[PDB]
């Protein structure tokens, strides 16, 4: 190309003038190229600098090459091919520089035209950088292989798919070949590169598998760091996609783990740990253990104390040793569960009580770990061990205090299921106190533990709710941030485990302002707004009448949001390139509160959605391709329809073929509510519905003849289809027998109350219309009908009718034989109310 | 129980910090 005196005088000044120690120079430097750098022969300019002009000192060169390096990754589009092409030729020819930082900077330019720019505009990289791999200077051959290694790492599945014409093919079986390569670092580079395609089980490296595992194998000896951390690497991934060609050299790969695992360099450790936690997910666990067991849970628990650097950190941090340990010894317990309190319990005994913090804090986390796997072994120690958390709780080391939060936490339930006042009354008061830390650390586990605890108790916890309360305001006051949203979830979990019991002024009063407070103080764009949000539609449900006097700006903020969401998607997908797509949780916790809302207030807020848009939206919202949006505007769609139906009624025509798209059972949850809102609109409709029980009846009955759907869904669409038949016997009647069984099965199980009645009304108008429909089944109709212990009169004349009914034609013989099949209760139970 | 099935209990979990 044409390099020029006075333009190359001025670059050259500019570089220098960039390397200014002066900010005002920096400053005024800057803009200049900020001005410069669309200009495409500035480009050559400053490849030029970086390549062949060697009077020029080695920063100076390197600079100018990651200005390019900038220029490229913000303008290469712009670029037209003749530059392009002299930058490539340049970083392919000076790929091997004796110079580390020139070597570096060429590096990082090749690849970073390959990630911004693309890896099928630059054909012939790939095939060249493979043959520099076999050069003979020493430099060339790392500088290539540095390049492929970032290649693979994120170009990885662009390799291996038919956008070029399968390199791998060429690449791997290539790179299998250097792990004999003599230097450290290029063994390192082929391994670190074939390990991108073990878990996309890469053909190319699948039919070669043999000679890879052979070749790890002749690596096992290294006692480089970063041949032996990649080497794990390997293994760990292998262990999860390619178990069969592993099992026969297991016990040598378990010995070679088990000691890297305890090897003093953290690093190779943590990649050889990783082995325990994939391994205790494969079935053949325990048989591949049976000999290492007993070394492996010492060493596990060893690697989880804190490290001496965390400790001084911590003094005043993601995946690490001593996270990966705890993750391993967790899986173990639950895969060996009561066989594994051997193993662990003399280590607890030596850990639980030592007098250095560090030693005792991984006791503590040990404890907890294995809480889930070994509860019902670890039963016979709580009645110790429990009261000596407690103490715990009052540490003088606040690491020790809020691990202490969490392992408590983590037997919960037996604390609630023993007497309230030997475990859960003094745990609760310590972990009230523990709130109040002055460590935030404390705080944040005692927040998480107190919440866990809540969620456990319920009910039990109805007696220190103003004592609760007295601690979670003050909290307010002296929380920060991070910790205040913590807290908002505290406060969440508590209004949904005791319901209307929150709903008292005094309470209402002190709880309101600072959640209001902090309400005026967050912006439409903070994500913040999640917790509080899902606080207030918790607070909203439990308040009912008492939530009025904040309603209305809550309602209206929700809406807009909801609003601002759906009009952001449509902008994005209008302009993807100039307009951001939004964050739907936004639009989520927006229909979550209004849920809220409207089944707190019911009737009450019929006034707000009369001045609004909601159902507009609403429309908007039930169509989205994510479920949890359908999920959540189902909700407030059955919400409504209770609440204020008159808003809904001119909407159904369209809403029911959007419900009837949405009953599937892939979906559990927008299943569900779709389910329940249809049914919410059944009994507002009446006998208008009939033109809409088509749509929906077919799946219905299948949702309710399908194995292993969750117990609610069941519930749920029993409910509906008795909804259904209660307003439309007609339509629905006729496949009574077809669902009558798993319906009686699964509405047997629910409390007394007004869905439970509706269903059975339904039941029993159908059964008046096709009674053979029952004849077969009646043990469970039998069954269903003894499950209501006090029944509305109307809702038992009803049973006592069809009963009654039934036996007169079977006759006292029939009758009397079929009744002997009646457990105790239920024969009595129905002579009790029915006389039969 | 027979109702909505929502997932703030859920969201409030996934927000509870993370020990390993």
């Amino acid at each position: 190309w044409k390099p020029d005196e006075q333009g190359l005088q001025q670059i050259l000044q500019l570089l220098k003038e960039s390397q200014s120690p002066d900010t005002t120079i920096q400053r005024t430097v800057q803009q200049k190229l900020e001005q410069l750098n669309q200009y495409p022969d500035f480009n050559n300019y400053l490849i030029f600098v970086l390549t062949k002009l060697k009077s020029e000192d080695e920063p100076t060169r390197s600079l100018s090459g990651l200005i390019l390096k900038n220029n490229v990754k913000a303008h290469f589009q712009n670029f037209p091919n003749g530059v392009t092409d002299f930058i490539k030729s340049e970083c392919l020819n000076n790929i091997g520089d004796s110079s580390p930082l020139i070597r570096a900077t060429v590096g990082i330019l090749i690849t970073t035209i390959a990630s911004k720019g693309e890896l099928q505009n630059w054909p012939d990289l790939l095939p060249k950088l493979c043959s520099l791999l076999d050069s003979e200077d020493y430099n060339t051959c790392e500088g290539a292989f540095g390049a492929l290694q970032k290649i693979c790492e994120d170009s990885a599945e662009i390799l291996d798919s038919d956008v070029l014409d399968r390199p791998l093919n060429i690449m791997i079986p290539k790179f299998l070949q250097f792990f004999k390569h003599s230097s450290p670092k290029i063994r390192s580079h082929a391994v670190a590169c074939v390990n991108q395609f073990i878990i996309s089980r890469t053909q190319a490296l699948m039919l070669h598998i043999d000679s890879f595992i052979e070749n790890l194998f002749a690596l096992a000896g290294d006692e480089e760091p970063e041949v032996r951390k990649n080497v794990c690497r390997a293994l760990v991934m292998l262990l999860e996609v390619r178990m069969d060609r592993l099992l026969p050299h297991m016990h040598n790969i378990v010995e070679y783990m088990l000691q890297r695992t305890q090897d003093q360099d953290e690093n190779v450790a943590l990649e050889a740990c990783e082995f325990w936690l994939t391994l205790a997910e494969q079935p053949i666990c325990k048989d591949v253990l049976v000999r290492h067991l007993p070394k492996l849970i010492p060493v596990l628990v060893n690697g989880m104390k804190y490290s001496d650097i965390d400790i001084i950190l911590l003094k005043g941090s993601d995946w690490n040793l001593r996270k990966c340990s705890a993750a391993a010894l967790d899986v173990l317990a639950n895969v060996y569960r009561d066989e594994l309190l051997p193993h662990i319990l003399p280590l607890l005994k030596e850990l639980l009580f030592h007098h250095e913090w560090v030693v005792k804090e991984s006791g503590i986390l040990v404890l907890g770990a294995i809480a889930e796997g070994c509860m019902q072994g670890m039963i016979p120690y709580l009645p110790e061990l429990i009261p000596h958390l407690i103490q715990c709780l009052s540490d003088k080391k606040a690491l020790v205090r809020s691990i202490t939060c969490w392992t408590l936490s983590r037997y919960a339930h037996w604390v609630v299921s023993q007497p309230p006042d030997t475990y859960l009354k003094p745990l609760m008061t310590e972990l009230l106190k523990r709130i109040l830390d002055s460590n935030k650390r404390v705080q944040e586990a005692a927040c998480s533990a107190f919440a866990t605890l809540e969620e456990e108790a319920c009910t039990e916890l109805v007696p220190y709710l103003a004592y609760i309360l007295d601690t979670l305001v003050f909290a307010f006051s002296k929380y920060q941030h991070k910790n205040l949203l913590i807290l908002y979830d505290a406060i969440g979990t508590l209004a949904d485990s005791v319901g209307h019991h929150l709903n008292k002024p005094e309470y209402i009063q002190m709880l309101m302002p600072p959640l209001i407070q902090k309400w005026n103080m967050l912006k439409d764009e903070d994500k913040d707004l999640f917790p509080l949000l899902e606080c207030l539609s918790s607070v909203a449900t439990a308040l009912q009448s008492g939530f009025l006097p904040y309603c209305e700006p809550v309602y209206q903020r929700c809406v807009n949001l909801v609003q601002k969401t759906l009009a952001q998607a449509m902008l994005n997908n209008a302009q993807p390139d100039q307009y951001e797509a939004p964050d739907k949780d936004f639009m989520i916790v927006a229909l979550d509160l209004l849920s809220g809302l409207a089944e707190g207030l019911g009737g009450n807020i019929e006034q707000l959605v009369a001045r609004s848009n909601i159902l507009t939206l609403m429309y908007q919202c039930m169509q989205d391709k994510m479920p949890e949006v359908r999920q959540s505007s189902f909700a407030l769609l059955g919400d409504l329809t209770k609440a204020c139906f008159q808003h809904v009624k001119p909407c159904i025509a369209d809403f029911m073929p959007i419900l009837g798209t949405n009953l599937n059972p892939e979906f559990i949850s927008v299943c569900n509510n779709a389910t329940w809102a249809i049914g919410e609109i059944s009994i507002q409709m009446g006998i208008e519905m009939q033109p809409y029980i088509p749509m929906v009846l077919h799946q219905l009955v299948e949702i309710i003849n399908r194995p292993n759907t969750p117990k609610t869904l069941l519930e749920n669409t029993a409910i509906t289809i008795g909804r259904l038949g209660y307003v439309c016997p007609q339509e629905v009647a006729p496949m009574l027998q077809q669902f009558i069984r798993p319906w009686c099965t699964s509405l047997r199980n629910i409390r007394d109350n007004e869905e439970k009645d509706s269903a059975f009304r339904g039941i029993c108008t159908m059964i008046s219309v096709n009674p053979s429909g029952v004849i077969q089944d009646f043990i469970f109709f039998c069954d269903a009908v003894a499950s209501w212990i006090n029944p509305k009169d109307d809702l038992r004349d009803m049973f006592c009718k069809i009963l009654h009914g039934f036996k007169n034609q079977v006759g006292d013989e029939n009758w009397r034989r079929f009744s002997d099949q009646f457990p105790l209760p239920l024969k009595e139970r129905l002579a009790a109310f029915y006389g039969v | 129980g027979p109702g909505k099935m929502d997932s703030r209990g859920e969201h409030r979990q996934d927000r509870r910090e993370r020990l390993y």
